[PDB]
């Protein structure tokens, strides 16, 4: 889930 | 009765989140300008539904509690309810901002993109359903955040975490029904019955899946 975690971690 | 003060910081934060969700007018230019097809159609909805699961994450990140939850789970949440909070996100807008004839567009598009009546009927069924509750924006908000901490989506790790975050949520909306509209002693039966009605999206949805193509963000969160 690369771009998923990667929006999450902003 | 009324809302306590932790009841009241509660449905601040989450008001305060929901009012910062924005759709670029970039995209929304598109549903007036971009030519008319069923491959064209589909695109653009593929678009906006990208954009909405973006808006999602920004939402559900400053939900009070989840960013104390397992990252697995924050995903696994994510994952489990985007379906369901997207049709609810729109649910607003068609009732509530859309003028009559850009209302109109967008459904002629969402009719001629090659997905099934099976699937297109309950939607707007659904659009007009919620619009007869006369809902507030603080239901909407509200009603979105507890679609998002359903304890029991598949593959969560800790299901009690989700519960203690869900629960008073619950517990502030059927408040809030007494307080907004008193006159129907039966609206928070009314709000429960759309979160089941949403549930069904997902059965129409997994049709649709199999039938097909996407962005990498849907790709991700639909698999
Ligand atoms: C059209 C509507 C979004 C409308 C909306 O939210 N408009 C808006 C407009 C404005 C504005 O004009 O100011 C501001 C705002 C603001 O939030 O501020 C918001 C989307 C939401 C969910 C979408 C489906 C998801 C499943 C499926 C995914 C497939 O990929 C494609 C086919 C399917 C059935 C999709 C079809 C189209 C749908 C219904």
């Amino acid at each position: 889930h690369q771009l998923l975690r990667y929006l999450l971690d902003k | 009765m009324e809302l306590t003060p932790d009841q009241q910081t509660l449905l601040h934060f989450i008001m305060d989140s929901y009012n910062k969700q924005r759709m670029p007018q970039e995209i929304t230019n598109k549903i007036l300008k971009e030519a008319f097809s069923a491959e064209e159609n589909f695109l653009i909805l593929t678009e906006m539904a990208t954009n909405h699961v973006q808006v999602l994450v920004e939402f559900t990140k400053k939900l009070p509690g989840f960013q104390t939850l397992d990252h697995e789970d924050q995903i696994a949440l994510l994952k489990g309810s985007a379906v369901e909070a997207m049709f609810l996100r729109s649910a607003e807008i068609f009732n509530k901002k859309l003028p009559s004839g850009h209302s109109d567009l967008l459904e002629a598009r969402i009719r001629n993109s090659g997905i099934s009546d099976e699937y297109i009927t309950p939607m707007f069924s659904f659009y007009k359903s919620i619009g007869e509750l006369k809902m507030t924006q603080e239901e909407y908000a509200l009603l979105t955040a507890i679609v998002i901490l359903s304890p029991d989506r598949q593959y969560i790790k800790d299901r009690e975490a989700v519960e203690k975050l869900q629960e008073p949520l619950l517990d502030v909306l059927q408040k809030l029904c007494k307080i907004h509209q008193p006159e129907n002693p039966q609206h928070f039966a009314c709000l429960l019955g759309r979160l089941t009605e949403l549930r069904t999206f997902n059965h129409h949805h997994a049709e649709m899946l199999m039938s097909w193509k996407f962005t990498p963000l849907l790709c991700e969160i639909w698999d």
